RNA sequence: UUUUUUUUUU
RNA sequence: GCCUCGAUAGCUCAGUUGGGAGAGCGUACGACUGAAGAUCGUAAGGUCACCAGUUCGAUCCUGGUUCGGGGCACCA
RNA sequence: GCCUCGAUAGCUCAGUUGGGAGAGCGUACGACUGAAGAUCGUAAGGUCACCAGUUCGAUCCUGGUUCGGGGCACCA
RNA sequence: CUCCUCGAAGACAGUGUCAAGCGGGGAGUUUGACUGGGGCGGUACAUCUAUCAAAUCGUAACGUAGGUGUCCUAAGGCGAGCUCAGAGAGGACGGAAACCUCUCGUAGAGCAAAAGGGCAAAAGCUUGCUUGAUCUUGACUUUCAGUACGAGUACAGACCGCGAAAGCGUGGCCUAUCGAUCCUUUUAAUCCUGAUUGUUUCAGGUAAGAGGUGUCAGAAAAGUUACCACAGGGAUAACUGGCUUGUGGCAGCCAAGCGUCCAUAGCGACGUUGCUUUUUGAUCCUUCGAUGUCGGCUCUUCCUAUCAUUGCGAAGCAGAAUUCGCCAAGCGUUGGAUUGUUCACCCACUAAUAGGGAACGUGAGCUGGGUUUAGACCGUCGUGAGACAGGUUAGUUUUACCCUACUG
RNA sequence: GACAUUGUGAAGAGUCAGACUCU
RNA sequence: ACUGAUUUCUGCCCAGUGCUCUGAAUGUUAAAUCGUAGUAAUUCGAGUAAGCGCGGGUAAACGGCGGGAGUAACUAUGACUC
RNA sequence: ACCAUCUAGUAGCUGGUUCCUUCCGAAGUUUCCCUCAGGAUAGCUGGAUCUCAGGCAGUUAUAUUCGGUAAAGCUAAUGAUU
RNA sequence: ACGUUUCCGACCCGUCUUGAAACACGGAUUGCGGAGUGCUUGUCUACUGCGAGUCAAAGGGUGUUAAAACCUUGCGGCGAA
């Protein structure tokens, strides 16, 4: 799967109109460990009682869901469009030609 | 499981020592002035056999 | 014992344990170096 | 111990036991479902009709 | 450094 | 007994829609040598186990007879 | 019966996504040697097991077929 | 004389707390479902196509042939132009096949993929420009309980793309290509809350996505038990009985051939019609608050599909002998070696050494050799506990005095 | 392994600006 | 712990799993500690022991210990070769 | 091991579940569930009745439509095939 | 009418089950005992009182046929957004 690095879409924000945003792959933040889920978590699993809560152990997806995080290049306001599963991704690549000796 | 062997012997019941007739235990004389400056001398009276 | 049971008379697992199993299962050769005759002088 | 064990067999004589109830003669007054500026319209041409 | 063999009788 | 497999020159093995029976060893002769052995060339080795059938045509395909070889064959 | 695995020169074995078919021995030629063997310099060699398909092109990728090999085949 | 009892170690060891490693020694728990018993195998578990399917829709099986977890910045959107597979006839090197030209060409091509539909100034091929694969809410279809997800349909509001325009466009020509709660994370407002007043961090909320549950409406999960246990099950296997008869056994029909000649003395291929339940299968109807599960021994009776004997007919019947058939179960159908053996094989006699049934007759009749618990050994398998219609050895055989039957 | 129990002296090295850290 | 009088012997394998032996080993490592930013909660970075990973030993530790072709003057077999 | 208690432990499983007349009267099917000896769900069924006093029907007629099964065809496409 | 005798009919009940007289299980006989309850919380239905209200709690006051009955609520429950 190919996708542009550049988008003329419309814009939420204060534009309310098709304007170019720059287009890249949402990432996962990091964790934070005052998050009332992860505080609730750490009080649950100190002391005596070992595991208490399940752990997954049967993956069957072998890929994901490729989020595209596109900014306006007129507010900075940022939209967040899925695409389906897709092995292999990358943005802005090489596009495609026709008629060409391999 | 239960216990083994060798885990039953530290409670020192049925594997503790037959020394009913043991003859005492072997040790030289507590360390004293005469040992430490001289020397004194003992009569061998017996030679005997401990079980 | 460790080496009770089975359809054959065996251990089964390695005779030589680590010297800080704990009690019931230290039965064996007991923080061996080595095993087998030995051949030379030790 | 097979279980699944799919029939059709006693289900129209239980369907029609209460008789097969045909639709109500109003549903086709309702004007649901139907284009919203064609409803639009209507409702400014019966807010406006002078009634006398 | 390597260096094996040579049918029978005459 | 049943599932089968195979039977080709003195011996051992190839081969085919089915349209020729080949190879080796062995046998006879010739070349070679002082003479042999070995080596080469030729001549060679067959009812294609037997019978009946199907085919325009069967060593091969179908059925039967003989010979053998490999497997299968209560029970709780 | 079920589940897999493999099939590549004369023999034993590699090989790539799919664009090369290799390695050793064997075979053939020349040389060294009185001659053979070792040695030196060369050459030719495979049913990529058989088919159908997929894409530009398949020994390879997919499916089926033939052969071989391995494992399971247990209560009562 | 010295307030060190004499030595060794000495602020290390030891002890207290926390942290990390090891930890079946020990604890607790788990070790899917479907399934012509279970296990092994498979996935028919979410799911699409053609068929089954009996001309609306719908309709099952571990029914049949296949497919799905992807792929695509174009293979999405739109405008324009063109026509494909293939055939025929021509053209230096050029050949069956390179490239050029003309005729014919209903789609016999292509359209990402399975199958089926659909499509020709297009839905295919070439090419220009593009991001409608965007933002928002409702309605509806499909599955359906008329729940949800997924997918899709027709509109409405916004901002856009293509086109001269009418128009078309909310991803792929259509039918599969996918995911709840809780938690985490991101984006959004110049948003709300932190309740002693405020500011800033921090944390929590409202809305929309992603991280995944493939057992796909979504527990966090390895074995063994022959030392075993409990609640049940004839919804469910192992022995008898029942239906069936593939397989086993037995008997016919036609005659191509065999039989020196001669199809039918005796046989009878290629084909084909039956019968039996003494084989083994298939099924799962009865029995799991139990029908004692192999064989032998003993003892009755029964059937013949007749080995012998009685009476006969036919021969490839000149006779010991032998073969075929008829009426015929009255009467016989043995002694042994090996094996638990049924079978098998051999020795010997014999008129003959026929085949079978009776809950694979017969264990309150026996025996207990085998099978078939617990002990033990070996081989293979397993890390192990342990497994093995693989071999081996030892392993409790209960009760009738009742009714009937039978004997007196 | 860390902290406490844990005190009294020297030598070296390193930090600082007489203290600290280690050995 | 295994084996199990006497006699005679006890072959090969340390790859796997164990056990064990050294450690220079910044490879990986917790708490504590130290440093940077911040007004603070807090953030970032450095250290960071044993273990593990690397290296050595050990089978009278658990255990394990192969295939296919050709070949001798009758055949057969195959000492021999690949 | 035995004794008492927690303890009338839990059981989707087995057994039982006690008067008479009258009236009405089933289901073994759909969907979801570690679901398949069980549940929830819809259906089938009873009771209470309430609002009314012509629009309905497991039946026909008229009109109009849908379908690709039996038959038919292969001297019509596809696929066999003498 | 639980006597006898005739003619016709007549398989043993309960239960699980598609299917029981079953070669399916329980039942030798008789007496007595023996199993859908209590309470909390919902919901619907029927009846009673009052009605934008209704019920009032704990408590208090009184009651000697005094655990009763009778009186008593700026406030509380539900309802009225
Ligand atoms: C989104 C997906 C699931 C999620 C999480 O595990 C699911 C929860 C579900 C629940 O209700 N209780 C739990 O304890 C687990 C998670 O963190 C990852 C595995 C990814």
């Amino acid at each position: 799967v190919n996708v542009p690095k550049a988008r003329r879409t419309f814009c939420d924000g204060k534009c309310r109109k098709h304007t170019n945003h720059k287009v890249t792959q949402y990432k996962k933040g990091k964790e934070s460990k005052f998050a009332q889920g992860r505080r609730r978590y750490d009080r649950k699993q100190s002391g005596f009682g070992g595991q208490t809560k399940p752990i997954f152990r049967k993956k069957a997806k072998t890929t994901k869901k490729i989020v595209l995080r596109m900014e306006c290049t007129e507010c900075k306001h940022k939209k967040q469009l899925p695409i389906k599963r897709c092995k292999h991704f990358e943005l802005g690549g090489q596009k495609k030609s026709r008629g060409q000796v391999i | 499981g239960r216990r083994i062997r060798i885990q039953r012997k530290g409670a020192g019941g049925i594997f503790k020592s037959h020394n009913k007739h043991r003859k005492g235990a072997s040790k030289l004389r507590p360390l004293d002035y005469a040992e430490r400056h001289g020397y004194i001398k003992g009569l061998v009276k017996d030679i005997i056999h401990d079980p | 014992h460790p080496h009770g049971g089975g359809n054959h008379q065996h251990i089964g697992h390695p005779s030589t344990v680590r010297r800080d199993a704990s009690a019931g299962k230290k039965v064996g050769l007991i923080a061996a170096r080595r095993t087998g005759r030995i051949r030379g002088g030790k | 111990a097979k279980s699944k064990n799919h029939t059709n067999h006693n289900q129209n004589k239980k369907a029609h036991r209460n008789g097969i109830t045909k639709p109500k003669k109003h549903i086709f007054l309702s004007m649901k479902g139907v284009d919203a500026k064609f409803i639009k319209n209507l409702r400014f041409s019966r807010k406006n009709n002078k009634r006398q």
